[PDB]
Formats: C-alpha cells, structure tokens, sequence
C-alpha cells in the first residue's frame, strides 16, 4: 500500500536482499543507495555489498577503486564491497581433471598440452554463472557479516543462477556431508521470506508489463517472496508545462504507470524521480535514498 | 554439427567436471 521501503529496514531478520531487472535502469545505483542507508542506521553491525555483473561499475558510482577481495569504504567502516570476476578461480587452479577430460574425449574419438593452451584464452561459455557461484558459496559459509545486498545482472542470467543448487543437490544426492548440508541450508534461506527478497526494476515503457509478468511468475515457481517493486527516470512534469517534450513524456508515462499499480496494488511500489546530473560519490547516494523512505511530492500528488 | 557436438561434449564435460570443485 505505502510507497516505501521502510518496512524492509525493521525487518532485521533478512540476510539476503536482491534487486534484478532489465538493463539500463539503475539496478546498480539503487541497489548501492539503499545499502549506505542500512548502514548508517545500525553502526554496530557488519554489511556487505557484491556484484554478480560482469559489467562491474560499482567502482564508478562510489568513485573510489575495488578489487576481486573484500574490502573497506572510505566514507563509512561498518561498510564493505566486492566484485567476483572468472579471472582469478581460472588463475588460482592454474588441470588435473582437465586432463582426464581430454582422455575421456579421446575415447570416444576411438571407439567411433595443446589443450592446456585453451585454458589461458579462456573463452569458455557459461565461466562466468559457474565460477560465480563458486566464489559466493565459500563467502557464503563465513558468518561475520549480517546482511547482504546483490547487483544481480539482467534476468535472463540471475534466474539461471538461483536454479543452480536445487539441480546441484539432486545429481549430487542422484549419484552418492559438508558440502551437500551447506548448499541444502543455502536453497533453504532463499526460500524463506522472512530472510531473502527479490525486488524489482523498470522504467515507464511498454517492454515493462511482459517482462515484469515473466520475472514474477518464475519467482512464484521456485516460491521465492516479491514484496515491492521500483519505477525510475520519472519526470515531475504536466499538461500546465510549456515544454512541449517534458509534456509528451509525462502523457506516455501516466499510461503505464496506473496500469501496474491495478495489477500489483498488493505490492509497494515506489517512484523515484529524475534528476539534473549522474549519481557519483556519496553525497547524491545518501540524497537519492531519502526518495524511497519517504514519497516525493509530484505535481499530482495530494 | 558434427566436430561441433564434439565441441559441444567437450564443453558439456567442463559443467559436469566443474561440479566436484564444489
Ligand atoms: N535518477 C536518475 N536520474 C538520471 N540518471 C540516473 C538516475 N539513476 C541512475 N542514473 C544513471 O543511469 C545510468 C544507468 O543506471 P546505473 O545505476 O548505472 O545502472 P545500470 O548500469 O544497471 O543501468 C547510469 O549512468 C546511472 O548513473
Ligand atoms: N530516439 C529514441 N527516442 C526515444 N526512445 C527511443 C529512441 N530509440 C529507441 N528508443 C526506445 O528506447 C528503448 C530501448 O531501445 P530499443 O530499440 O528497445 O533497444 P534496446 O532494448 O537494446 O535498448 C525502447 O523502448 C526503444 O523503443
Ligand atoms: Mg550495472
Ligand atoms: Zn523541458
């Protein structure tokens, strides 16, 4: 019903929090907002911010450089960041098995090195979901930080990556204890709603409605909680508007606008309006989230 | 297809291989 998040932030008991969409929106600049927000609200607690992207820019919203290891915030010390990259699990196992592949393929050849060189150039698809979920399952088992946020990358990727575990779980069990109750403990935190989320992105256009259908009926399938949802690059402008342009947008947005709130009117869905210059740095972060605690005033409100 | 499904195995090998890092 409200237009804010503030129901989330009482909610101590999450762990895991999300923020997914399609590209071009702010999933990134979002998602770094409401985490400084967090922060600065519970100072005697740990937080951790990571990025599933390849499209790393997290470096670039916070103005400040981060590596593919935890690290600190200048601005702040209960915050920490991160990236995960495919370039280090590759160069830390720089084979053993990687060998036994090839003789398994030479088999099969003869019933119907050279190779080592391919690893350098990499260029092997899907690198990027596997390692991945490497790295966050030996983050994963730490237990020093509280919470955590995700830039997930576009939909098509991020869901492919929650699924991961239920099919890891049913060979592994298929062909056979640290291992198997780690990741069976992990598949059942994102479960929970009372410790994961997913939230949501899109702008006021029409590609909004399929892909906002498609995203919530996979999420009702694994039984994973969508509680909210957040519009962006909105203008405060109206008819009264000499400019002809800012008067033309609003008329396409005000369609789609009303069209999801009769859909989703169970859901929170929150407006952020658009600015005059980028988000870079942490003054127009700390600005930026006043927005999705207590509602702008448009020229309709009332 | 043909030397490319051999490719295709051989890639298939890489995701069923990679799972015993885990
Ligand atoms: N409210 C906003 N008004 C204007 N530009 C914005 C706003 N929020 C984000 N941007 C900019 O839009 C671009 C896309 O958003 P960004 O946060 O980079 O995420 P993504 O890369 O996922 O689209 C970036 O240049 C970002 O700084
Ligand atoms: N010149 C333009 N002015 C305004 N909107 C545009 C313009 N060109 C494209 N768009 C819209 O911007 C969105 C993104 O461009 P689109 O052609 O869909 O490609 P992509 O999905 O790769 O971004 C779409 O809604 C598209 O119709
Ligand atoms: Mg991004
Ligand atoms: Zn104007």
């Amino acid at each position: 019903m409200l237009p804010s998040l503030h129901d989330i932030l009482d909610q101590h008991t999450y762990k895991w929090i999300f923020f997914g969409g399609k590209g071009g929106v702010g999933k990134t600049t979002t998602s770094s907002s409401f985490s400084v927000l967090m922060a600065e609200t519970r100072p005697n607690e740990k937080f951790l911010l990571l990025s599933t992207d390849p499209a790393h820019n997290i470096s670039d919203a916070f103005d400040q450089k981060f590596g593919k290891a935890p690290t600190q915030v200048s601005g702040i010390p209960n915050l920490y960041a991160m990236e995960v990259d495919a370039s280090n699990e590759m160069k830390s196992a720089v084979x053993x098995x990687x060998x036994x592949x090839x003789x398994x393929x030479x088999x099969x050849x003869x019933x119907x090195t050279c190779a080592s060189s391919f690893i350098k150039d990499g260029t092997f698809p899907g690198m990027d979901e596997m390692w991945s979920f490497i790295n966050l399952i030996k983050l994963i088992d730490t237990n020093e930080y509280s919470t955590v946020i995700f830039d997930t990358a576009p939909t098509g990727h991020t869901l492919r990556f929650l699924e991961l575990p239920e099919t890891v779980n049913k060979v592994l069990e298929i062909f056979t204890y640290p291992k198997i109750d780690v990741v069976k403990r992990i598949s059942a935190e994102f479960r929970d709603p009372s410790l994961c989320t997913f939230v949501g992105v899109c702008i006021p256009e029409f590609l909004s409605l399929y892909e906002t259908e498609r995203l919530v009926q996979r999420l009702a399938v694994l039984d994973m909680d969508c509680h909210a949802i957040v519009i962006n690059f909105v203008l405060d402008a109206n008819a009264a508007t000499p400019c002809s342009m800012c008067r033309s947008r609003a008329r396409m947005q005000n369609k789609y606008i009303d069209q999801i709130n009769e859909l989703y009117d169970d859901f929170n869905i929150v407006l952020s309006p658009l600015r005059h210059d980028e988000v870079r740095g942490i003054a127009n972060l700390r600005d930026y989230a006043e927005t999705l605690i207590k509602p702008y005033r448009f020229c309709w409100s009332a | 297809q043909k030397y490319l499904l051999v490719f295709w195995i051989a890639l298939i090998l890489l995701i069923i291989g990679i799972y015993y890092v885990l």
